[PDB]
RNA sequence: UCAUGUUGCCAGCACGUUAUGGUGGGGACUCGUGAGAGACUGCCGGGGUCAACUCGGAGGAAGGUGGGGAUGACGUCAAGUCAUCAUGCCCCUUAUGUCCAGGGCUUCACACAUGCUACAAUGGCCGGUACAAAGGGCUGCGAUGCCGUGAGGUGGAGCGAAUCCUUUCAAAGCCGGUCUCAGUUCGGAUCGGGGUCUGCAACUCGACCCCGUGAAGUCGGAGUCGCUAGUAAUCGCAGAUCAGCAACGCUG
RNA sequence: UGUGGAUUAAUUCGAUGCAACGCGAAGAACCUUACCUGGGUUUGACAUGCACAGGACGCCGGCAGAGAUGUCGGUUCCCUUGUG
């Protein structure tokens, strides 16, 4: 575990989103890191490739990264 | 004897009395009791309260144990639920958390085998 | 290769340790198929606790307890007519001696000792005297072989 | 194995790791070896025809 | 108390299997002689039929019920019914009927109907409702009832109690001349009083010589429905009522249901008979 | 169909040789590369005008390729006109200085592969299938000390929608015989209706070679 | 059998003195492979048509085609492959073209198939004893040493290599102690923490490590398969696609 | 692990006893992708032939942008006079 992602797009985007101290709905097509604490309070409207899903970013948030966090498997494989 | 809660049976060696426990297996069993002084094949019957005190005192210190690994294991599941996480989402369907097969294998996460019609 | 006459077999040595064939063709039917040299300590052991608790030489006692369990006669699985007819055929000395040892190693890894040492050893004992599942099942085919004898001029 | 497939994989990637073998000859990316560097269903018709030096049935 | 948690399809056991002795579809024999449906007109003699098997059905629901324990699976629940109804020479005609592996359906709390009964064990404060079916000399005869397993709270009580009553209101409502939709809209009222709802989909459905021969009965305020009763019509009335709304989570186990909302459920089914004055249960002990 | 494994891919090792031979360390692909790409540069062009073998030997990195070919006078026309084009068209695709080698085949139509590409201009010349056939394989014997011939076709012949197939066998050929030195030919055509493919197997005799 | 002594083995010899052919030398022996010999009923006896063939004996390492492979005549089943490839024909040519973002392709309430693990004391835990070959290795083996519970980190020798790493190549086996026939020190699931590496990033979506996990399964029902000797069977090692591995797989 | 059944945007495609299902797949976080959602290119990502301008293209950077892509920053031809 020597260095989790950066999100380095997204992280840009993070940084101009909290300097200006503005929440936006960010569509994130970053899905591989919630690892910075930071993003906590940012919609990261979340790109499962249907659409951009909104997910929250909380404080026990970390230790698991950010692309199902908004599923990408719709599934119901039982008569729905 | 007496421990944190799990038995140790009357013929099983000390390490092999650790190993039940969900907190002690068979090598933190060796690791414990070469850390106390406690031999592994001495039995359970064998056993001094002063060695049962301090082994419990050296376990619940420096080892999660089954309330530590409880209070890990689970905190830890619901806390990667709750971030949405998909080794969640394996743990809400009942599959494998690590992404491995869950397609026809994995009965001790989805259940055992069955039949649908 | 059968359909072309008798069936050529591997030859069999004596053991190192006792120094016969009977004594040799138990330890490969022991033999769990795989280890040898632990399989040959096992049937050794055994054969030294039978030694032991019958006071006479394992080979002999051995050769006593495969005569208890040595077979007379066989029931082959031919179908006649559409009717399970069973033809008893008499059984070479070939034939009865492995099936003997075989009983005797199925009914030994049956037992419940400690170790497979001491229950080969309670097996060969309890083959010898005549108080064992292989002299039971030596009892039983020859009494169903003799049941029937009704099928057994088809001579096959 | 679309030709433009076939220049994706040859054209420079954005990352380390998206790099593939994708066998040019024909255009099969799986089952694509180092030593050789091709598919199987090429490989057997390019061997017998003998033009690799050095290549031939094993028998032991 | 803590609230149970949602429902999964636990692993479903193998299935209870069935003596020819009681016949069954023609899929049993050439696909190409589609002698089923049979002449659906209900006649005394299948009337007859019908009540024994619905008295069938209902003894193996009783049976099933009084099962019923915290600790009990519902696997137990359809074996000792199977048993009973079998030891009464029926089929069961959910058994197999469109890829369903067991001879009752077992809906667990949230579950809407034809549950699919499995590993899933019973627990106190559950409500559980029951469905068994017969099938002999070419009838068949369905029901289910829900039954409070444990000392259930009091939300829960209500919820059952309220679709029983939706039952035999729904039931009761049925007299000749009337028009069919009226028993769905006798319980939505009954459903109004309390706030309840009621799924619009998993409804009333005709009961015969065939399991389904297509008479709906839907359970709500249907002014569009024309369908006038008349005498001599065997069809199941299954109000179901649940704690929330009509949205629901199929469970992953198809046959068996759930609700989206988490919320319990409650069915009972009673097939009527229209008398000359009335209403007659045939699936009744 | 039967598992007919290939004559030179059989006897490869026992009579026939290696088209190709040189040693290379750490460096087979780019070679194996190098070799795929000049046998595609001599592949049409020189099949019109009725090439047999092609053989890429590897001198101390500078050249060695070698050309059999059936008829001179069109891979080498007027001096330098067509020899040194593909020469120097050899020396900038292939990054060494090639010195072409260019070689005619002693006899007419003799080669598995040359037979392969009689019959297949033929049958594309819509003459008669069958006499293409006959024609071509009485022109396919011939090779001087020839002992069995084994002519076979699969495919559209004659534009027909059925993957039609003829089997001709002539004298000892034996496929199973590995002191057989049987050559191995084949060619497809592009019809208009699709492609016919064309398999010789030329057996010169019962020559152990060893 | 001849040749053959280097990187390899080391009797006949010395030097190591620990690190083992390891070293100088040693062809003597494998080993290493170039050549060759040596199974061809080669000899004999017996039936048999006096024939094949067969049986048996003998020489022979191989015996009655030595053994293991490599041999696909004629054709057989529109089996499969326009997604290996071209391919006749049809369709789009501004899209079904086309690059990239993200996902899925790993999804699961199941059916089947195949395997590893078991279900133990023949074994589990702990420790010691001695033997494999093929290999594979230049940005790869990568060692010694160490921090490390252990991944993993350094780290680069000898290494394009019979030299050095893979250990001077194992495991099962041998022994000793325990465990005492049990949901077991079986058995591994199962997942959690934290990390560890690769990877831009390991939630789907790698694996590993420290710990803990101790389920089912107490040897399998109908029914079924394989196996004629190095065979069934057990154990371990290696190689390929592999930056990370789904591999309990495949090839040996 | 793969296949069938079902979801899905895709759960890529085909193979369906022998001769499919530890298969092509001797290797799916991007890639593999063939599928979908969405954003770009449109003689197109890729080419060939006719030109037509041409001395630029093209490269080294910055920025925006999920990225494709676009913006320009700086170099600007090498032939040899026909123009390539």
């Amino acid at each position: 575990k020597k260095g989790p992602f950066v999100d380095d797009h997204l992280l840009k985007k993070v940084d101009v989103q909290n300097e200006k101290n503005t929440k936006q709905v960010i569509k994130t097509w970053s899905r591989r890191s919630t690892i910075i604490p930071d993003f906590i309070g940012h919609t990261f409207a979340v790109h499962d490739g249907r659409k951009h899903v909104p997910v929250f970013v909380t404080e026990a948030m970390v230790g698991h990264k950010l692309g199902e966090f908004a599923p990408t498997r719709t599934f119901k494989g039982h008569i729905k | 004897a007496r421990l944190v809660g799990v038995d140790l049976p009357r013929d099983k060696r000390m390490e092999i009395a650790l190993t039940y426990i969900y907190g002690i297996g068979r090598t933190r069993s060796n690791e414990i009791l070469a850390a106390t002084g406690i031999d592994k094949n001495m039995r359970t019957k064998d056993l001094t309260d002063d060695q049962v005190t301090v082994l419990r005192d050296y376990i619940e210190g420096n080892l999660k144990v089954e309330g530590d690994l409880r209070r890990e294991v689970q905190a830890d599941i619901r806390r990667k639920i709750e971030i949405g996480c998909y080794q969640g989402l394996r743990h809400r369907r009942g599959l494998p958390v690590r992404g491995q097969r869950t397609k026809t294998n994995a009965r001790t996460r989805k259940g055992p085998k069955r039949t649908i019609a | 290769m059968p359909r072309k006459g008798p069936a050529p077999k591997r030859p069999l040595v004596n053991d190192p340790v006792y120094g016969s064939q009977l004594v040799t063709q138990l330890v490969n039917k022991v033999l769990l198929e795989g280890k040898k040299s632990l399989a040959e300590r096992i049937v050794y052991g055994a054969l030294e606790q039978a030694r032991e608790k019958t006071g006479t030489d394992p080979v002999v006692t051995l050769k006593r307890a495969l005569d208890n369990v040595k077979p007379a006669l066989e029931v082959r699985s031919r179908r006649v007519g559409g009717a399970t007819y069973q033809v008893p055929v008499e059984v070479r000395p070939d034939r009865s001696t492995t099936l003997a040892l075989r009983w005797l190693v199925n009914f030994s890894r049956q037992r419940r000792e400690k170790t497979m040492v001491e229950r080969l050893a309670n097996e060969i004992l309890d083959a010898s005297n005549g108080l064992g599942a292989s002299v039971k099942r030596r009892e039983d085919t020859h009494k169903m072989a003799e049941a029937n004898r009704a099928f057994a001029h088809y001579r096959w | 194995a679309k030709k433009a497939l076939v220049h994706k994989a040859n054209k420079k990637p954005k990352f380390a790791v998206r790099a593939y073998t994708r066998c040019n000859k024909c255009g099969r990316p799986h089952s694509v070896y180092r030593k050789f560097g091709l598919c199987r269903i090429c490989l057997r018709e390019m061997a017998h025809a003998g033009e690799l030096p050095g290549v031939q049935k094993s028998s032991w | 108390m803590s609230v149970r948690s949602a429902l999964r399809p636990g692993v479903l056991s193998p299935t209870l299997p069935v003596p020819k002795s009681i016949p069954r579809p023609e899929y049993a024999w050439k696909p190409t002689v589609q002698e089923g449906s049979e002449p659906w007109v209900q006649t005394p003699e299948v009337i007859e039929k019908m009540r024994v098997a619905g008295r069938i059905a209902a003894g193996a629901l009783a049976e099933a019920g009084r099962a019923v324990a915290p600790g009990v699976t519902t696997d137990e629940l359809d074996r000792i019914a199977h048993e009973y109804m079998i030891d009464h020479g029926a089929y069961p005609s959910t058994l197999g009927y469109k890829g369903f592996p067991k001879s009752c359906c077992t809906s667990l709390n949230e579950i809407i109907c034809h549950g699919i009964p499995d590993s899933t064990v019973i627990e106190d404060g559950d409500i559980v409702n029951i469905d068994v079916t017969a099938y002999i000399d070419g009838v068949h005869g369905d029901t289910n009832a829900t039954f409070l397993a444990g000392d259930v709270s009091e939300e829960h009580r209500l919820l059952v109690e309220r679709t029983h009553e939706a039952t035999m209101r729904a039931i009761k409502a049925v007299k000749p001349g009337r028009a069919l939709s009226v028993v769905g809209r006798v319980i939505e009222a009954y459903a109004n009083r309390f706030g309840y709802n009621v799924v619009r989909d998993f409804t009333g459905h005709g009961i015969g010589t065939t399991f389904h021969n297509g008479l709906v009965v839907l359970h709500y305020d249907q002014p569009a429905v024309e369908t006038v009763l008349e005498p001599g019509m065997t069809f199941t009335i299954e109000p179901m009522i649940n704690l929330g709304t009509l949205d629901y989570e199929i469970w992953d186990d198809g046959w068996t249901v759930a609700t989206t909302d988490g919320k319990w459920t409650a069915q009972f089914e009673h097939t009527l008979v229209v008398t000359e004055d009335g209403a007659e249960i045939l699936t009744q002990l | 169909m039967g598992q007919k494994i290939n004559p030179h891919g059989f006897r490869l090792g026992i009579t026939t040789e290696w088209k190709s031979r040189w040693y290379a360390d750490k460096q087979y692909k780019d070679y194996v590369k190098e070799d795929v790409a000049i046998r595609k540069l001599l592949a049409t062009g020189l099949e019109r005008a009725g090439i047999a073998d092609v053989e890429i030997e590897r001198t101390r990195d500078r050249v060695r390729v070698d050309i059999h070919t059936a008829r001179p006078g069109i891979v080498i026309g007027r001096r330098g006109t067509e020899a040194d084009r593909i020469r120097a068209d050899l020396e900038k695709l292939t990054g060494k200085q090639v010195q072409l080698n260019i070689l005619e085949v002693k006899n007419p139509e003799s080669q598995a592969q040359l037979v392969a590409q009689g019959v297949a201009e033929q049958l594309s010349n819509r003459v008669a299938f069958r006499r293409a056939m006959r024609k071509a394989i009485q022109s396919a014997m011939r090779q001087p000390n020839v002992k069995g011939i084994r002519v076979q076709c699969s495919g559209r012949l004659g534009g027909a929608e059925m993957s039609r197939s003829e089997f001709y066998r002539e004298g000892r050929v034996p496929l199973h015989t590995l002191r057989a030195d049987i050559d191995y030919g084949l060619y497809e055509a592009k019809t208009t209706f699709g492609r016919i493919g064309v398999k010789v197997w030329i057996y010169k005799g019962d020559i152990v070679g060893g």
